[PDB]
RNA sequence: CUUUACUUAUUCAAUGAAGCGGAGCUGGAAUUCAUUUUCCACGUUCUAGCAUUCAAGGUCCCAUUCGGGGCUGAUCCGGGU
RNA sequence: UGACUGUCUAAUUAAAACAUAGCAUUGCGAUGGUCAGAAAGUGAUGUUGACGCAAUGUGAUUUCUGCCCAGUGCUCUGAAU
RNA sequence: AAAGGGAAUCCGGUUAAGAUUCCGGAACCUGGAUAUGGAUUCUUCACGGUAACGUAACUGAAUGUGGAGACGUCGGCGCGA
């Protein structure tokens, strides 16, 4: 084509008007993304007990798949279901003649933080889990340690939200299965040895060690450059 | 018993600059990219008159390098300069009068003005008529420049602090007399209200330390604590020596 | 993971929905009548000397109006009430806080007539 | 009950686990307003035993005034 | 006075060259001198400069 | 009861928070010493001109609609202005 | 007697008094000097930067400014049970 | 800001007392709508002059630049009312 040419722009310094660059790195933020942002950059700037930090390490992915897994097989009731199980029972105590045998048992996964504090007290929770991203996190930072002194096993799971799902609210914080059915007897059994292995096997080991201390991207770089130089 | 005239300049009354004719605050192009690694071109188009200030001032026009447009500074004009000059700002400019430059990429004993303290504060050091800034060092393991200051002193400075080649022009304006009070009226009208000074002990004892008397004295010692107090301050201030300076 | 790619430094409050009112019951929901209609506008004529030499001579309805009538009101008023076609009103505050109006009517219609027919001379 | 391991909890303020979060919580404090609204009490039991209750109506601020 | 020229016709505000009402026919004059040469120049720079790093 | 290292608290300053930090093509006075032990340079200096339309070009896709969207031009990574 | 022009005690003092230019001394290189504010993410100088700002003394020009640092004041990389 | 910047109104007459405001004649400015004539158009967005520039017109968004607004005081000289 005779008719168009390759110009090309000299964007140098001093010539040529800069391009619109991505300048999403730069950008003033607001200043709650600042504080969220800075917030997780210090709880890891600084040295970080064992108490904390014996959370961030989490039931990874796969086995976090199977314990929702089991877990999704005990979901509550919601408000319909309770309604229908409710006339059910509404109907066999008014014509059917029948006191408490209208509804089975339920087998239903237990929630909320001072009734699965109080299961692992009595010990009736066969299987904890515990929201790595709670706040305060006061809440639940005493419960590895319970779960450890009651001897019921305990998993660090990822998402309240995750746990709020299952359950039918928006955040749990705690999930606890304390019976199963029998056909979950050996789900269950295998997922409490695999997360065992990660959670109460290695908790008096986590217990000493102390999280945190992470430099950032700059300040590593400038540290192992040190490190190299002598 | 009453607060004395040099207490009452801080309230900033009367005692304000009178900056309605002054053309802008004479500074150094901000520090960018441009002038960090490379160098950016200016041009003189106007040398004015700053009102209460003895230098002349050079409207120097740059292109923005992120926008279309021009972005105009108020420089104070070196002692040289002229209309239609390229100036040359940055890192890589050249060692010409009127280029800025950092202190770090300039020789020995080259001659600055306008220069800053920190790198990055638009101009601190030697911007008066007549001053400059002697560069008498470098320390590179550390990023220093040791420099003399137009009183004197001797300052370490970063390296990547700024400065303009050149005198400061207007050079040699307190040489001549002013001689009449109407020459200093117009002086400090543009400036501020610090003219004409009533002597202290010409006062009365509510209104000045000095003051009273069936003479004219001075009564106590005028070099004063520099740990005195405001109101007591009115003399010689913290005074380490007097008397005429010879030995 | 998709970044949004920013040209600007700059972050700008985003521009989220504005829902208009919906309300569950009306501010007063009996609005008032008309605040200044033909007859508060149109207060009285004036019948001085001088504003009747001005009705047979400059063709100029002197009136007493409102004092919250502007020139296209009076105009309005006039024309409404006394069936005329206004060329100009000039209107001013009197010393005792009243409004005058100096109607000039049309060529067409007689001032003197017309103030004839209103009942005043 | 869990509220009865956060008063003993919050006793030990001098312990390694608070006083971290006295110190992450006391820099993001300041950098939010002087008087701002909480959305939830750092402090549930406490909360509740001076009086909360989590429902509609019941308000939590933080603010925080100069000492001395 | 500046609020009459939004009242006289185009004609009295320029004139028929570049830069019509805004400069004065020797001061675009030597725009356009400078315009030419500074970009002849530059094309003798670029060719001399290729020159340069080419030798070597 | 001495010194200097870290940065996130705290303090200072600037900017429309624009190019920060690390790593990547040539070149050599690395005598490649088989290896970037190894450093510097990152498109602009005769001139009171001009520089703006997600950029021309190169390339791919559309389902093509006389137009539109990618990549590149303008290296990658880290979102620490 | 004050160099001069100028200023002031409106309503008893217009002066030889105040100011002045000239001279000198002092403090201060900004994390600063001088001065405000009850405080402040607060101010004046300062749209400033030693040919500047701030505190004083003397009071055009000519010609000079001697001795005393014991006292008091101011100040000093200084003395270390 | 009824003394600074500023869109545009003048003459004649008129009242006991109003007028650059009323009346008569002659204008102008701003805002809006909008038709007709002209102009430009098969070289689609005019032409002449070497030129300074001229004309009744003679497309021009973002964006940028420039001008006007917009400026001391004194002295004599020139021109006008
Ligand atoms: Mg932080
Ligand atoms: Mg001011
Ligand atoms: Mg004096
Ligand atoms: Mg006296
Ligand atoms: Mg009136
Ligand atoms: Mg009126
Ligand atoms: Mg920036
Ligand atoms: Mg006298
Ligand atoms: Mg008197
Ligand atoms: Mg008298
Ligand atoms: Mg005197
Ligand atoms: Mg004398
Ligand atoms: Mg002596
Ligand atoms: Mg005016
Ligand atoms: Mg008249
Ligand atoms: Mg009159
Ligand atoms: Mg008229
Ligand atoms: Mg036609
Ligand atoms: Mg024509």
């Amino acid at each position: 084509n005779p008719l168009t040419h390759s110009t090309p722009k000299n964007f140098g310094i001093g010539q040529a008007v800069q391009p619109k660059r991505n300048l999403s790195r730069y950008v003033k933020w607001p200043e709650y993304v600042r504080v969220q942002r800075q917030k997780k950059i210090l709880s890891i700037r600084l040295k970080v007990p064992p108490t904390i930090a014996q959370f961030q390490y989490t039931l990874d992915r796969n086995t976090a798949a199977e314990t929702f897994k089991l877990f999704n097989k005990y979901r509550p009731e919601t408000a319909a279901e309770k309604k229908e199980r409710l006339t059910k029972e509404a109907a066999a105590v008014a014509e059917g003649k029948s006191k408490q045998d209208a509804s089975p048992k339920p087998y239903a996964v237990k929630y909320g933080l001072n009734h699965v504090v109080a299961l692992i007290e009595n010990k009736k929770a066969k299987l904890v889990l515990i929201a790595n991203d709670v706040d305060p996190i006061e809440l639940v930072v005493f419960l590895p340690a319970l779960c450890k002194k009651m001897g019921v096993p305990y998993a660090i799971v990822k998402g309240k939200a995750r746990l709020g799902t299952l359950v039918n609210q928006k955040t749990s914080a705690v999930a606890a299965l304390t019976e199963v059915r029998a056909e979950d007897e050996a789900a269950l059994a295998k997922l409490v040895s695999t997360i065992d292995a990660n959670f109460a096997d290695k908790y008096d080991e986590v217990k000493k060690h102390w999280g945190g201390g992470i430099l950032g991207n700059k300040a590593q770089a400038k540290m192992d450059k040190r490190a190299k130089n002598s | 018993g009453r607060v004395i005239r040099n207490q009452r300049k801080g309230a900033g009354s009367i005692f304000t600059s009178h900056t309605r004719l002054r053309q802008g605050a004479a500074k150094l192009r901000t520090l960018d990219y441009a002038e960090r690694h490379g160098y950016i071109r200016g041009i003189v188009k106007q040398i004015v008159h700053d009102s209460g200030r003895g230098a002349p001032l050079a409207k120097v026009v740059f292109r923005d390098p992120y926008k279309y447009r021009l972005r105009e500074e108020i420089f104070i004009a070196n002692e040289g300069v002229h209309t239609g000059q390229f100036i040359y700002a940055g890192k890589k400019a050249s060692l010409n009068v009127g280029n800025v430059l950092p202190l770090g990429s300039v020789p020995e004993g080259t001659i600055v003005s306008n220069v800053e303290e920190k790198p990055g504060d638009r101009g601190a050091l030697a911007r008066a008529s007549g001053n400059y800034v002697i560069i008498i060092g470098h320390n590179p393991d550390e990023n220093k420049t040791r420099v003399r200051l137009p009183s004197g002193a001797k300052k370490v400075i970063s390296s990547d602090a700024r400065g303009v080649i050149g005198v400061i022009a207007g050079g040699g304006r307190v040489d001549k007399p002013l001689l009449k009070a109407g020459r200093a009226f117009h002086k400090y009208r543009l400036k501020r209200n610090s003219w004409p000074k009533t002597r202290g002990v010409a006062m009365n004892p509510v209104d000045h330390p000095h003051g009273g008397g069936n003479h004219q004295h001075i009564g106590k010692a005028s070099t004063i604590s520099r740990g005195a107090v405001s109101g007591q301050k009115a003399g010689l201030i913290a005074a380490r020596r007097t008397g005429l300076l010879r030995g | 993971k998709a970044l949004k790619v920013r040209t600007s430094a700059t972050f700008r409050l985003p521009k989220t929905l504005k829902l208009a009112r919906a309300p569950k019951y009306a501010s007063k929901a009996v609005p008032h009548y008309n605040r200044l209609d033909s007859y508060k506008v149109i207060e009285q004529p004036i019948t001085s000397e001088t504003a009747m030499k001005k009705v047979e001579d400059g063709n100029i309805l002197v009136f007493q109006v409102s004092m919250k009538a502007n020139k296209y009101q009076i105009k309005k008023a006039v024309k409404e009430l006394y069936e005329v076609d206004v060329l100009k009103v000039n209107t001013l505050v009197r010393p005792n806080g009243t409004k005058k109006a100096y109607v000039r009517l049309t060529a067409d219609y007689d001032a003197l007539d017309i103030a004839n027919r209103i009942g005043y001379i | 009950g869990a509220y009865k391991y956060l008063e003993e909890l919050q006793r030990k303020k001098q312990s390694d686990v608070l006083r971290f979060l006295q110190r992450v919580r006391v820099w993001e404090y300041r950098q939010k307003n002087v008087i701002h609204r909480a959305a939830r009490p750092t402090r549930p039991d406490k909360a509740r035993r001076l009086g909360y209750k989590a429902k509609q109506g019941f308000v939590i601020y933080r603010v925080r005034v100069r000492r001395g | 006075r500046p609020r009459q020229y939004a009242t006289v016709s185009k004609t009295h505000k320029t004139v028929s060259r570049a830069y019509g009402g805004s400069r004065c026919a020797n001061c675009v004059k030597e725009r356009i001198i400078r315009a030419f040469l500074i970009e002849e120049q530059k094309i003798v720079k670029k060719v001399v400069k290729e020159q340069t790093e080419a030798a070597k």
